[PDB]
C-alpha cells in the first residue's frame, strides 16, 4: 500500500502515464520520486510477464531430498514477481511424502527503516543526528513453502518422486510459441 | 669508508620527512606451506603478494630505546621486546635516533573482509583522480610509489566490530 | 553538464557526473565480446540474424529430441594432396550447413584438413 | 567502484532491497539517488542475462 | 623489523642530491703509534684529527659493479681492485644502484705540505664571507657541516710539486 500517507505514490496503470517531467524552481515531491521508479518497475514486470511466469527456473535452484523427507534448495536464478531474482536463502522444508506436493517460493515484502538498519543513515556525517534519517527501503526476502497455492511453484512431486522437468531456462510464452 | 651511526640518523630523518605520502599495505590472503614461521621476504620485490589494499599512515616518527630513570617519564613507546621514546627531527643527532616508527589502523567495512599474511609500508603513493579517501583498493591507486619495508606475518581476523592494526620500527642496516 | 536553466540561482553551477561506457576491438581475449572468428584468412562461421543465447539453449533440447542431427547442404569431402608436409595427405571439407546435437553450423567457405600417410607394415 | 567517498553508492545485490521509499521533510541523500538507478538497471541486467550473453549481435 | 634493498637505493639517491655541498677532507699529519698498523674509524667522530683542509668534490654519483654484456657499452669506473659503472638518479631502483662514488684531487701547493693519514667526505660545508675558492684551510671555513664517510690509512707524503687524489665507494649497510 504505497498510496498511503507516508509515501503517497500516485502510480496507477490505468492512467497510462509513463514519465515524470520535472520543472525548475518547484518542490520535489517524494511521491514523484516513488512514481518515477514505480513506472519503470511496472513496465519491467510487464516485459518479464510477456516471456516468463511466476516460478520459472532460469539456472541453479537444485533441490535435494533426505531420507527424513527434508527438502533443501541451493542458490540460483528464478522469475517470481515481475523480476528475475537470485535465490540464496538456504531455506528447507519437510514434505509429507504422500500425495501431490508442489514446492514453491513465497515473496514477503517488508519495510526497512534507519531505526532497524543503522547504515541507511547519512554516510557523509556517519553518526545519529536530526539530519541523518532519510529514505526507507523495501526488502523482499524469498522463502520456501510446501503446498501454499499463492506461492510460485518451482517443483512438483508424487509420493516423494519428481513429476515434471525442464533441462533449460523456463520461459512460459516461448514454449507457447514453440508448441 | 664506513657508514657511520650518524649517517643512519640522517637517513632515518629523510624517511620521516616523507610521512604525508606513507601508506600501510596488506596482502597474502591465501595460506603458506606452513603457518607458524614463514620464510624471509625477497627484498628485490617492490609489491606485496595478493595485495588487498592501502591505508594512510596515522603515525610516522623517529624513536630510540629508552634509559632509566629519566626516559621512563617521557613520550614512551613499547615494541620489539624493548622500551622506546619518541624523538623529533631537530633532536635526532643529540638523542642518537636512527630508528623510524610507522603505524596505521583499519576499522569497520572500509577494506575487504577476512584474514591476511603479508604487511608493508610504501612512500610516494598516489590515488586515481577524485578519490580523496584514506582507504584504497589496487584499482583505485594510480601509482604505488616505493615499497620501503615488507615482511611475512602470522594472521588475524577482521569483522564488523573489530579494529585491525599494523606497525613497524625499522632502520637502514640490520647489523654492522 | 553545467546547469543551464535560465534565470535561476544554480545557473552554471556544477552538478552530477556521467558514466561513459565506450566500445573498441581486441584480439584473442577470452573475456571479449567475440564479433567474428576467422580461419586461415577467411570467415569461419555465419552470424546471419538476431542472436539469443538462452533461446538457442531451449532449442538445443528440442532439435535433437525432435529429429536428431542432420545435414542441410554441402560438406562434401575432396582430396587435394597439398605439400604442407610429405608425411600427410591433404583434403578439403566443402562449405555447408548442418544441425548437430542441438545447434546449427553454417560455414561460408570450405575448411582445409590433412591426415598422416600410412607406413605400418 | 561506486561504494567509495565521491559517490557512496549503497546498492548491493545480496540485500534483496528493490525500492527506495522517500519520506517528506527530510534531507535528500545523493546515495539514495544513485541506488535508485542502480537497482532498476541491475534487474534489467538480470532480465537480459536470462536471454542473452556478453558477445551477441542484434 | 629488517631492512630492504629498495631503501639502501633511495638513501644513496639522497646523499647524491647533496653533491654541491660535498668536500673531500684530509688530516692526521703526525705519525700513528704504529705506522704499519692504524686503528679503526670510531663512527661517532665529527671531524678528522689534525685537519689539513677541505677540497670541493670533483665527482659525486650513484654506481653499481660492472657486468657484461649490458655494461660493454657504458661509462666505466676502476676502483679498489674492482670494476664499476655510473647510474643516473632516475634509473637507481631499476639498476639496483645502492653505492655512492665520491672523488677529489688536492694538487701541487694548493693545501698544506708533508704527510697525511686520515681521509673523508663531508656535506653541508660553508666558507666564510667573500671566499669562493674550492680549496679551504680550517680558518677559511665558517661551518664544516656533517662528516658522512671517513677512514684511516697508512701514511703518504707530499713535496710542493706533488698531488694527492682521494676517493671512496660507499653504501649505507657495510656487510651481510
Amino acid at each position: 500500500n504505497f498510496k498511503g500517507s507516508p509515501y503517497l505514490d500516485r502510480f496507477d496503470p490505468s492512467k497510462d502515464r509513463t514519465k515524470v517531467l520535472f520543472n525548475p524552481d518547484r518542490p520535489l515531491q517524494q511521491a514523484e520520486l516513488n512514481e518515477m521508479q514505480s513506472i519503470d518497475q511496472y513496465y519491467l514486470k510487464n516485459l518479464g510477464d510477456a516471456i516468463f511466469k511466476d516460478g520459472d527456473k532460469q539456472s541453479g535452484l537444485g533441490f535435494t531430498l533426505s531420507e527424513d523427507n527434508v527438502l533443501t534448495v541451493n542458490p540460483g536464478y528464478v522469475y517470481i514477481n515481475g523480476k528475475i531474482r537470485y535465490y540464496d536463502n538456504d531455506d528447507s522444508v519437510k514434505i509429507t511424502g504422500v500425495g501431490k506436493e508442489t514446492i514453491g517460493i513465497k515473496l514477503t515484502e517488508r519495510i526497512v527503516t534507519p531505526d532497524e538498519d543503522a547504515s541507511l543513515l547519512d554516510q557523509t556525517s556517519g553518526v545519529p543526528s536530526y539530519f541523518s534519517k532519510g529514505a526507507d527501503r523495501l526488502e523482499e526476502k524469498m522463502s520456501l513453502t510446501v503446498n501454499d497455492p499463492t506461492s510460485a511453484t518451482i517443483y512438483t512431486f508424487m509420493d516423494g518422486d519428481l513429476y515434471i522437468q525442464s533441462t533449460n531456462a523456463e520461459m512460459d510464452k516461448i514454449n507457447k510459441v514453440l508448441a | 669508508a664506513i657508514a657511520t651511526y650518524n649517517s643512519h640518523v640522517e637517513l632515518a630523518k629523510y624517511l620521516v620527512s616523507k610521512a604525508d605520502s606513507v601508506y600501510l599495505t596488506i596482502g597474502k590472503s591465501t595460506p603458506w606451506s606452513n603457518e607458524t614461521n614463514p620464510p624471509q621476504p625477497d627484498e628485490n620485490a617492490t609489491v606485496l603478494q595478493e595485495v588487498i589494499g592501502y591505508k594512510k599512515a596515522t603515525k610516522v616518527t623517529l624513536v630510540r630505546p629508552s634509559k632509566s630513570p629519566e626516559d621512563d617519564n617521557k613520550n614512551l613507546i613499547s615494541y620489539g621486546n624493548k622500551s622506546w621514546v619518541e624523538v623529533t627531527p631537530e633532536n635526532a643527532k643529540a638523542e642518537g635516533a636512527k630508528w623510524v616508527y610507522l603505524e596505521s589502523s583499519i576499522v569497520g567495512d572500509e577494506l575487504p573482509l577476512g584474514t591476511y599474511r603479508q604487511v608493508g609500508f610504501v612512500m610516494d603513493l598516489v590515488a586515481k583522480s577524485g578519490i580523496s579517501k584514506f582507504n584504497l583498493v589496487p584499482s583505485e591507486v594510480e601509482s604505488t610509489g616505493t615499497l620501503l619495508f615488507f615482511d611475512n606475518k602470522q594472521f588475524q581476523n577482521r569483522s564488523e566490530q573489530t579494529t585491525a592494526k599494523e606497525r613497524f620500527i625499522v632502520e637502514v642496516d640490520p647489523n654492522s | 553538464l553545467l546547469d543551464q536553466t535560465s534565470g535561476v540561482p544554480s545557473y552554471f553551477s556544477k552538478g552530477a557526473d556521467r558514466l561513459e561506457e565506450k566500445m573498441s576491438l581486441t584480439v584473442n581475449d577470452p573475456t571479449s565480446a567475440t564479433i567474428y572468428t576467422f580461419m586461415d584468412g577467411d570467415l569461419y562461421i555465419q552470424s546471419t540474424n538476431a542472436e539469443m543465447d538462452k533461446i538457442n539453449k531451449v532449442l538445443a533440447e528440442r532439435t535433437y529430441d525432435e529429429s536428431g542431427s542432420y545435414k542441410v547442404n554441402g560438406f562434401e569431402l575432396f582430396s587435394e594432396g597439398n605439400a604442407e608436409d610429405d608425411d600427410h595427405v591433404s583434403v578439403v571439407v566443402d562449405a555447408g550447413k548442418a544441425y548437430v546435437k542441438g545447434f546449427k553450423v553454417d560455414k561460408p567457405v570450405s575448411t582445409r584438413i590433412s591426415v598422416p600417410k600410412s607406413y605400418d607394415l
